[PDB]
């Protein structure tokens, strides 16, 4: 009916588990993360990109004076000047000697160039896990994607999958994210509305096309000098450009746990971490009677040699006795040895060669063959290949991580560091009360 | 958009030892070699690399 | 189907989109040439009167090359 299991959380690495009920022959159980989603909720906050500043033609009074005017243009500013006599081609322009006042403005404005090269501040709230798996039962196969929340059912047909919330939550973006052509930065931009001029964030704007940009660059307009007419000014850099160079690296390069950082929209694809407690309802149709699968009568498992290799460096037979044919599940009852099949034929008497994988230096696990339980026994070695490129398909122990033979060398040197002392304990309270007695 | 064409470098040949790997790597022109460690944190490093 | 770089012949092939509208065929059923707007002709390919390109070795070689064959023309080559 119901199974309650923990899938670590590793995209591709398959995991195996054996339920069964009373009556009910065993059925193998194959659950894989084929791939994950981090999607988190994100809400956009301008968008900014270099700024091109335009200087209008300037405007100037032969006699008479000019006030400044306001603008809703980005930056705007505003000078008047006292006295020019501006030239051009032609000569003079006014005749008043002194008395001419000229007009300058300078506004910045999105460059023609912005909608290829332009960044996105984001900012993202608590991310969400979504999964797809591949759950095989009996001689069927199902694929199908669920949310890790502990509540909803994602299921393909029938399947009633629930898986539960994730052990530990982790999210590679902080709370602040910058989006430029597909690359991800984790940055701290300057909120919307306060800009800082030579930084990040100098001009923004709700959209590209909006007509509600606002910046701050630091415009000044200075006194013009030569005779013919110019509209002088100085800028800072541009705040774009100066983060482009000190752009750092992205979060494609820097994100931890493996994670591959992908947009539109923007998540997280195949990250590695924690473990999920999925939740099954197997159909009871996939389910076969006990009585029409074949039974052992006996099975005894030798091992020819081991490697505690993150691969399938292990070998394993057993030799087996059977009153039918057909097909029997075969599981490990451990969780530092992972078999390779899930099913296997079997004709009555033979024997059968399965391959496995662990991680300790101890083949001291059980193996079942459509029930009857046994135990093997092996020397596993370390292995000869220093680097492998394939991850490991079963997590490191403790208690069977250590040899037996250093486990007896540990237990024979505590054993007699605490018999020594309670044998001295023994005699002493014996011969102090034999003293007691004396008088 | 569009697509340009980009050079391949030379593929390197790695030397494995305990705990370790070796890259030997030739560029005649500056490449960009980065690596990231796939645990909870992330040794991230930069390096533009030119010659043997 | 195939990444939006990768165009997609009336086949079931994806092939890199400089492949299309380049003057030669790719595709098995040529989907990647008879669909671009490209009207050029090279100083060797003369061009027939009924507008399709054929290089200019063709003309007045005794067959019909062209639709309207404009090739034998007397009127293109004087015999
Ligand atoms: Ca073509
Ligand atoms: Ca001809």
């Amino acid at each position: 009916f119901e199974h309650a299991t923990t899938v670590p959380n590793v995209p591709g690495i398959p995991y195996k588990a054996l339920v069964e009920r009373a009556g009910y022959a065993p059925l193998n159980l194959e659950i894989t993360v084929v791939s994950s989603e981090l999607t988190p909720s994100t809400n956009k906050e301008y968008v900014t990109c270099k700024f091109h500043t335009v200087i209008p033609s300037p405007q100037v009074k032969c006699c008479g004076s000019l006030e400044c005017k306001a603008s809703s243009k980005a930056d705007y500013t505003c000078r008047v000047f006292g006295g020019v006599y501006p030239f051009m081609w032609g000569g003079a322009q006014c005749f008043c000697d002194s008395e001419n006042t000229q007009l300058s403005e300078a506004y910045v404005e999105f460059a023609p160039d912005c909608t290829i090269d332009h960044a996105v501040a984001l900012k993202v709230h608590t991310a969400a896990l979504k999964v797809g798996l591949r759950i095989v039962y009996g001689n069927t196969t199902a694929h199908l994607d669920t949310f890790v929340n502990g509540v909803t059912p994602g299921s393909s047909r029938d399947l009633k999958v629930i898986a539960g919330p994730i052990s530990a939550a982790f999210s590679p973006f902080d709370h602040k994210v910058v989006i430029r052509k597909g690359l991800v930065y984790n940055y701290d931009f300057p909120e919307y509305g306060a800009m800082k001029p030579g930084a990040f964030g100098d001009i923004q704007a709700s959209s590209l096309y909006a007509t509600d940009i606002v910046a701050r660059t630091d415009i000044r307009l200075l006194k013009p000098s030569v005779k013919n007419i110019h509209v002088p000014y100085t800028q800072a850099v541009s705040g774009y450009e100066m983060w482009k160079n000190n752009s750092g690296r992205p979060l494609q390069e820097t994100a931890p746990f493996g994670c591959k950082i992908e947009v539109e929209p923007l998540r997280a694809s195949n990250c590695a971490y924690g473990h999920i407690p999925i939740s099954i309802d197997i159909p009871d149709a996939a389910f076969v009677r006990s009585s029409e699968s074949p039974t052992i009568l006996e099975v005894s498992c030798t091992v020819a040699d081991c490697i505690y290799s993150a691969d399938f460096g292990g070998s394993l037979t057993l030799q087996y006795k059977a009153d039918r044919e057909g097909h029997c599940p075969v599981h490990s009852h451990s969780t530092t040895a992972v078999l390779k099949e899930a099913t296997t034929h079997v004709t009555a008497t033979g024997s059968i060669t399965l391959h496995f994988s662990t991680s300790s230096p101890q083949a001291n696990f059980i193996v079942s063959l459509c029930g009857k339980k046994t135990t093997c026994n092996a020397e596993c070695k370390p292995p000869a290949d220093h680097i492998i490129g394939e991850p490991h398909k079963v997590d490191q122990e403790f208690q069977a991580a250590v040899s037996k033979t250093s486990w007896n060398w540990l237990l024979a040197l505590f054993g007699g560091a605490s018999s020594l002392i309670v044998v001295g304990l023994i005699v002493l309270v014996c011969s102090s009360m034999l003293i007691n007695t004396r008088r | 958009p569009t697509v340009c064409r980009v050079p391949l470098a030379h593929t390197p040949t790695v030397t494995k030892w305990f705990k370790g790997i070796t890259l030997h790597l030739t560029a005649t022109r500056p490449t960009l070699l980065t690596t990231r460690k796939l645990g909870l944190r992330a040794d991230a490093t930069a390096e533009w690399i030119t010659g043997t | 189907k195939c990444e939006p770089s990768q165009f997609q012949c009336t086949n079931g092939r994806c092939i890199t989109l400089l492949w299309k509208c380049d003057g030669d065929e790719d595709c098995v059923d040529g989907s990647d040439e008879k669909n671009c707007v490209k009207k050029t002709c090279a100083e060797s390919d003369f061009v027939c009167n009924n507008g399709q390109c054929v290089p200019s070795r063709w003309k007045c070689d005794g067959d019909p090359d062209c639709e309207d064959g404009s090739d034998e023309s007397p009127e293109q080559c004087h015999m």
